[PDB]
């Protein structure tokens, strides 16, 4: 006969003792611990509400990627590369890129959890974490390498962490900041609670949604599979939260997650809004961004936020708004310098596109229409010099995405500027600022590429020197209009 | 800017002679830590966890030009780590259900609960530090290869604490009266054969250089446990009627090999630097008393009556 | 010499680096900055543009140079019409 | 108000990534929940099944709707997400708020 | 360590024995062997050439199932049901139905030679055998299942077999004769050598390709999973024809390869041709029929069969110009009288798919052309009366399918007949009644389905009352024109 | 005219159900269509020699019941389901040949239990294909698709036990080369005293043709017959000589042993419905008794010699 | 007096069963399977409809009977053009 | 017909490859393990029917090679979906053959 799981899961997680060779303190150093003083003792009451154990874990982690595997294998011949629109592969390549590599980082995160947090629950849940993210690192360098011989933009679904592309040093400022580079309590409440039950589900299931309506039946099976270890792994942060605000730490709580939330905000409206909103053929767009962030982020993630014991961030109103604007823009930026991308970004802008946008965003087109309105007459006359930049944006300090706003009939933009130790810092929103201030020491030597730009440090100081340093080994690599401007003709 | 063709790989693979492997890419060079020296993270260069890098993995003595060539003898990724687990530990598994339906704990000599109870269930603690430990190594080796190796390494530690949770409780059904899940903590705090154990662990994890971290734990600690705790309880079940526990230290012995198999690999990698010879002895000389202390304190303790 | 500043042009959708010379008048900053956004992704139009600090009431006027303003680099500026 | 309203619900329940699960699920929150309205929201990718307040999931209900053998620690093959804290055992698995929104 | 399958495999198939306590014959009677005679020690040198042992077969088996079920799990939202071709929708119907139990009724002509066959491995690999096609039944009932709730056609998956629907008569008269009726050597030679390794190539991977064009990638993995393990247990057979071959009876050996062959050719060209040539939307038509044919049955197995020591089939030539012709009328047939079938048969006959038959059939417009020409301008004029039948079809007595030839500009049609034990018999070839003439025991006494109608068993006797005696249940069970004649538009 | 009707949850044979069919119940139940005629079992002439043999040998059993396909497996596997488990269980056993090899354990044994094992264990293999051969008989004579299914897998396991036994007889001569292991294992079987019980009873099972004595014969009177008087005796002799894999490897055999048994009582308490059954199978059962009692007796002489 | 034939007609593609009456003609016979063929499968045309036993060279006359005819209930016939 | 016996008189050996993750390390193992031999391909998407003359050898070793992950000969059968030709197979490698020359 075999035991139950409730009658020995105690003992695997007894495993805290009283250090005498060396201190408390210096076997859970505060830098990378982040117990805010709470004593060992206390850390014992931490129990993780989605539990596993080593033998089902394998199990049952073998049983899912034989279905994943099993599936990209049938479906080798769908045609789904030949076939599909051009700005669904520019999609997967995105996803790839951005993501990768990022999960393999979240290794560490789970890693310094493992080692450093006083919680015994933790450190256990944290490797079966440290095990699901060298999964989904394996899973988005295997499932995307077969695309290495159609096409070199794919060569970046590893290569992109390794660049100094604008967009990667995004990815990787926010996770850093949040995964790799701070204590063991930061990462269980930025990382687990924060990312990991707030906005993955936008990419992973959301993005999934729109992948089955275009068929791409190995993608969406493939990153749905991904979220189910997600949602696992994510219920480290809850437990974390309660302890906290337990033992009179529900003030740090608060910041830690309205700053985590904000800084993922923004580099998801840059990745996946302009997915969801443009790149995503119109017929498979399941819901817009907005609709997508109103189900996960507010009706979901808020709420969830709510019954744990903390309170609506002080920011909410500017990230309603946020949501409303900003990754049109982000969506324009990134078409109009397409050319420092690692994919081909599709415009989107077709008569029935403007209108749905219209439909989903009232006011569109009397704003970045506009813009497109200039973007297209020039397609049209064939000047195609006034479609690609000679110059380069301007980017905030903390996102490392440029600064942007409403353009068209009732034009604003704000640039929320810091003096702070003898530098200048510049910055996207109010929120970008405040994070900044939150922990200068985290961010206040940090160049963004448009510092280094200037400071010498990119040679040529011109466009195409940006791209040498941006990292690009070859002209196919570089990210031109997903349809050779077909768009422009209808 | 040239025009170029697609590859059949990654850009940093394609100049294999050979076609790469599942594990070639899957597994090679993904710490971008690693490119800037000055900042390892997309931070402040003087951010706390940059300095801690820049000190405890950087400025290791422990130097080899190209850590991200070193390869896992094994070649394991995730997918197949875990078919061979789940086949080795459906088998420890299957070993528990049938010994428990011969009632193999009724027929152990007399006393050796109490054996169990002083020499075997606090072994947990033990463990569970190999575990925190192997994911410290993970957290600072230079190359993914080497990381990768701590993973799977800090997951057949949990393997091995889970066991002894699952046979602590299992024990203590048949013998209730010996303390078995009730005083592990005191007897790893007090009883003086764990002592040097703990002493050495928790001086183990304070090491925080990534290459004195890897060489303590892999070549001098871990080493030890197999020589002077695994086989040597093997040995006294068998004088006990214990012939569940031999098997069971049987499954755990092939994964404490294969950890010895890939930290030796990554030892012949580094004497590629002569440098590295040097410091490599000087941490094995500096921990191996410790390590030996620990060894005679723990058999001591077993052999007592 | 090379005086870098961050420009904000009306009806624009983004912040831009421009790179002005430190003796430019604020007229010819204004078409500097014109140079990348009009007929690219801002209709031209009629009117005389004007340069201030970011958000700010004040005007500089259209003949006072870069150096006699008080700018900074890197300081933020926008391009508005009258 | 429109965010005010999506923010102010007490959904809980199981998000069922596409697979063999959905159905049974569905079926199983209806017979285990009596008494509760289930909703359903299909993003063919996933489905959104909820209740208010409290949704449970018994083992032994879910393995007659799936109509196979079937352990709780498997749902997690296909449980993309939930909404609601969870309390999950051997028998069930529950989701629910400790507040009321 | 483990000891490598070479070193212990001959102790696995040491399982012959001197009875003495019964004699050879009867614990293996040649009613249920068919030895010929030949003695228990020759049976000792069978050497099955695809081998396998209990650990890997679990194994390996356990890893076929788990991606055939997950990927059906992973496609379910893919809309085949309902964004399909009707006629793709009907092929499946087809399949299923004529497939799932038959497959099942596999597991008795494996579990024939597990008891029955003097050879040792023979007995091992006919166990994995009954496994296979335990497997083979099963997954071919589960994944029609979910269509049930859809459409009542899909419950002919499970019901096809249990009625009196002409065409289950038809493949229940094969199987019953060369899978479940005869003894264990002709199971290995009919069932295993013929069947497994000649005919069923194409329904499970020609079809598979088109499969793959129409995008049905859960049917098509399906079924191409299931011949990796026919491939398998289908090397029976050769072993045994080499055996009977070295004791000499080549000559009973090629007679009962000659029979199962076209026994199997006649059911395929009924099921299998209109796929291929009508049903599969142009589009997704890999190869047409007759090409089919010629990679897998001419240029495949008759080569296989020539390599193993036997000749061509005595009746080639027939077999060849067959080919050519008969899955023509045969489609013609099931799609005139659609009302007695349990799919949907599509016409195939818009002027495109014309071409591309001309083009793949040269003369074809001159000859069925002409029939399809009759039956379109009644669609256009709504004479809908004269394009349902209102008799029966004559039927062999042999292959219980319906008696046809090539109609329209060198029409010819020729029946072949036989007076025997006070009965007259039709068949459809010379072949079919050379079949009945080389055992009269095992068919003289069935009668085929208007045997039964004009004998006074279908009542009442009339289309209607035969529709109902086939087992229809409802309306909506009983095929219509795949497209509802938008092919005639 | 044709009734209307609108599609089923399920198979037409099923939708009567209460409970939602499940798995099992929807790729096991009512597929042997050759008990929808009795006049013709298959589709060929009425007096085909199959045709012959299943009217007598099925249709004619003295062993009666109105719904045989009503039968239900306890356990309720297929395929799938059978698969998953015995790959749990024979990379079990797989991983103690492993391991015991490792250790030498055939070297430690009592001096001479390789002289046991070569005379009373290794034959095994020849007792285990005639329970192969013979469920094989019972699968495809049996009334029911769900009975016969139960068959199928015993069958399989059948040979699951006889490919342990041969690998093991090779192993143990690879230790023991001068015991005759793997060498006369037949002529044990055709003329050592202790075999002679078991071959004849084996020999005329074989040739019980009708489905119901086949079964009963089988089921319930030699397979119990091996569980107590050779499975476990056996272990017990290991015991006594210090092979300690013997015990564990019988142990795996004996959980699919039970199974059979199971299945077998489940089907015993299905044909009971019919109270005419009793008779029929206690007549059975005392009828083949005496051979196994004197098959067991006989083996275990031989057994406990040395 | 029914009397079941299997009959083929000409430039169709099967055989059929139609069933006539002993005391038929063959021109009745003719018009009985054409019923079945004609305007379905078959074109019309011109000419007078003959009746054969199945490819026999000879046929039979216009106005003889079944029952003159010799044939046997369930025999095999043609109709066809001269 | 000339056709048919043209079809007939071909001595083509080698295996079907169901479409899935052994398609391309097949044709690739059938080009390096048979030098000197044109291998043809004819892909039906939903199988590959891949040949040679005569004699057509799988090696174990270079199915791993060009697979990428460990393999054993027992597991091909996962993916064999038919062959042409007798078989000849062993722990290190398979053998498609014809006896006769045609
Ligand atoms: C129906 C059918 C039978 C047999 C074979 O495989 O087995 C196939 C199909
Ligand atoms: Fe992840
Ligand atoms: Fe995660
Ligand atoms: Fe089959
Ligand atoms: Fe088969």
């Amino acid at each position: 006969a075999m035991h139950p799981r409730k009658d020995w899961y105690e003992l695997t997680r007894a495993t805290n003792w009283t250090p005498s060779y060396v201190t408390e303190e210096q076997l859970f150093p505060e830098r990378m611990s982040g117990h805010m003083g709470i004593p060992l003792e206390k850390w014992e009451s931490y129990d993780e509400p989605y539990k596993t154990s080593y033998p089902e874990y394998v199990s049952i982690q073998r049983e899912k990627d034989a279905g994943a595997y099993s599936v990209k294998a049938a479906l080798e011949r769908a045609k789904i590369y030949e076939n599909s629109d051009p700005g669904w592969i520019s999609t997967l390549k995105s996803h790839y890129g951005a993501i990768a590599v990022g999960e393999y980082a979240a290794v560490t995160g789970e890693g310094r959890m493992a080692r450093f947090s006083k919680a015994p629950g933790n450190r256990n849940m944290a490797t079966f974490g440290m095990m699901d993210e060298l999964r989904h690192g394996q899973l988005q360098l295997f499932f995307p390498h077969e695309y290495c011989k159609k096409d070199r933009q794919f060569d970046w679904a590893w290569r992109a962490y390794h660049s100094n592309e604008w967009a990667a040093i995004a990815a990787k400022h926010f996770f850093d900041d949040i995964i790799t580079g701070r204590d063991a309590i930061s990462v269980a409440i930025m990382l687990t609670f924060s990312f990991e039950t707030g906005f993955t589900n936008m990419q992973f299931l959301g993005l999934a949604a729109d992948a089955a309506e275009a068929g791409d039946y190995t993608f969406a099976n493939l990153i749905s599979s991904i979220q189910t270890d997600e949602s696992r792994h994510a219920q480290q942060g809850g437990p974390a939260l309660q302890l906290l605000i337990e033992n009179g730490k529900r003030e740090e709580a608060q910041k830690k997650v309205d700053m985590a939330i904000w800084r993922a905000w923004r580099l998801f409206a840059v990745l996946t809004g302009p997915v969801m909103d443009y790149y995503t053929p119109l017929e498979d767009r399941s819901q817009s961004f907005k609709e997508f962030m109103y189900e996960w982020i507010i009706g979901q993630f808020e709420r969830s936020l709510i019954d744990l014991g903390l309170d609506k961030p002080w920011y909410w109103d500017l990230f309603l708004k946020d949501i409303d604007e900003l990754h049109h823009s982000y969506h324009m930026g990134v078409w109009y310098w397409r050319t420092t991308a690692w994919w081909n970004p599709a415009a989107g802008v077709t008569p029935e596109e403007r209108d749905w946008l219209e439909e989903k965003y009232p006011g569109w087109n009397k704003r970045w229409g506009r813009c497109w309105d200039v973007i297209t007459e020039n397609v049209l006359n064939d000047r195609m010099d006034l479609v690609s930049p000679e110059t380069l944006p301007s980017v905030c300090n903390m996102s490392q995405i440029p600064l942007v706003g409403v353009p068209g009939d009732d034009w604003n933009i704000e640039v929320f500027s810091l003096e702070h130790n003898g530098r200048l810092y510049h910055f996207g929103s109010e929120v970008d600022r405040w994070v900044f201030q939150q922990d200068p020491v985290q961010y206040q030597n940090h160049m963004n590429i448009v510092d280094r730009f200037l400071a010498g440090q990119i040679q040529p100081m011109t466009l195409e020197g940006a791209l040498k340093y941006m990292g690009f080994q070859s002209i196919e690599e570089m990210g031109k209009d997903a349809h050779d401007f077909a768009w422009a003709d209808k | 800017f040239e025009s170029k063709k697609p590859m059949r790989t990654w850009s940093h693979l394609a100049e294999m002679r050979k076609k790469p492997s599942e594990y070639d890419i899957v597994s090679r060079k993904l710490h971008y830590s690693t490119n800037n020296p000055d900042s390892p993270w997309e931070l402040s260069p003087d951010s706390p966890m940059n300095l801690w890098y820049k000190q405890y993995r950087n400025a290791s003595p422990l130097k080899h030009d190209n850590w991200d060539a070193f390869t896992d003898p094994d070649q394991l990724v995730y997918r197949t780590y875990n078919l061979m687990q789940d086949g080795q530990e459906s088998y420890v598994q299957s070993l528990f259900d049938q010994f428990n339906e011969r009632e193999h704990d009724q027929m152990v000599r007399e006393g050796w609960e109490h054996t169990m109870a002083r020499c075997y269930s606090p072994l947990r603690y033990l463990f569970h530090c190999l575990q925190m430990s192997s994911a410290y190594v993970q957290q600072m080796a230079p190359a993914s290869t080497i990381s990768n190796c701590c993973i799977l390494q800090t997951a057949d530690s949990l393997r091995w604490l889970t066991h002894t949770a699952y046979r602590t409780h299992e024990l203590s059904l048949t013998y209730p009266d010996a303390g078995l899940g009730e005083h592990e903590r005191e007897l790893w705090e007090k009883e003086p054969g764990w002592q040097g154990l703990r002493e050495l662990m928790e001086k183990q994890l304070t090491a925080f250089d990534w290459g004195e971290a890897f060489v303590s734990l892999n070549l001098v600690v871990k080493p030890m446990i197999v020589e002077s705790i695994f086989k040597p309880l093997q040995q006294q079940a068998w004088e006990n009627n214990d012939t569940l526990l031999p098997l069971l230290i049987d499954s755990q012995l092939k994964d404490a090999e294969r950890h010895s198999r890939w930290s030796k690999a990554l030892v012949k990698h580094a004497l590629e630097n002569p440098d590295n010879h040097a410091v490599i002895e000087g941490w094995i000389e500096k921990w191996r008393p410790l390590a030996d202390r620990a060894a005679e304190a723990y058999l001591s303790m077993l052999s007592s009556d | 010499s090379a005086f870098p500043v961050h420009a904000a042009f009306e009806k624009d959708f983004l912040v831009q680096l421009v790179v002005v010379d430190l003796n430019d008048s604020m007229d010819q900053v204004a078409e500097k900055v014109a140079y990348h956004c009009v007929n690219r992704r801002v209709a031209p139009r009629e009117g005389v543009m004007r340069v201030r600090k970011h958000r700010s009431t004040e005007l500089f006027p259209r003949d006072m140079t870069i150096a006699e303003s008080g700018l900074n680099p890197t300081e933020v500026i926008d391009v508005v019409f009258e | 108000t429109l965010a005010d309203q999506a923010l102010h619900n007490n959904n809980v329940g199981p998000i069922i990534r596409a697979g063999d699960l959905v159905e049974p699920v569905i079926e199983t929150a209806e017979i285990d929940n009596p008494g509760k309205e289930i909703t359903v929201e299909d993003r063919r990718a996933y489905v959104r099944i909820a209740a208010e307040g409290e949704l449970i999931l018994t083992r032994k209900t879910l393995e007659e709707q799936l109509g196979r053998p079937f352990n709780m620690q498997e749902l997690e093959i296909n449980l993309a997400s939930f909404a609601g804290q969870i309390q999950a055992d051997e028998d069930q698995i529950r989701f629910y708020f400790d507040k009321t929104m």
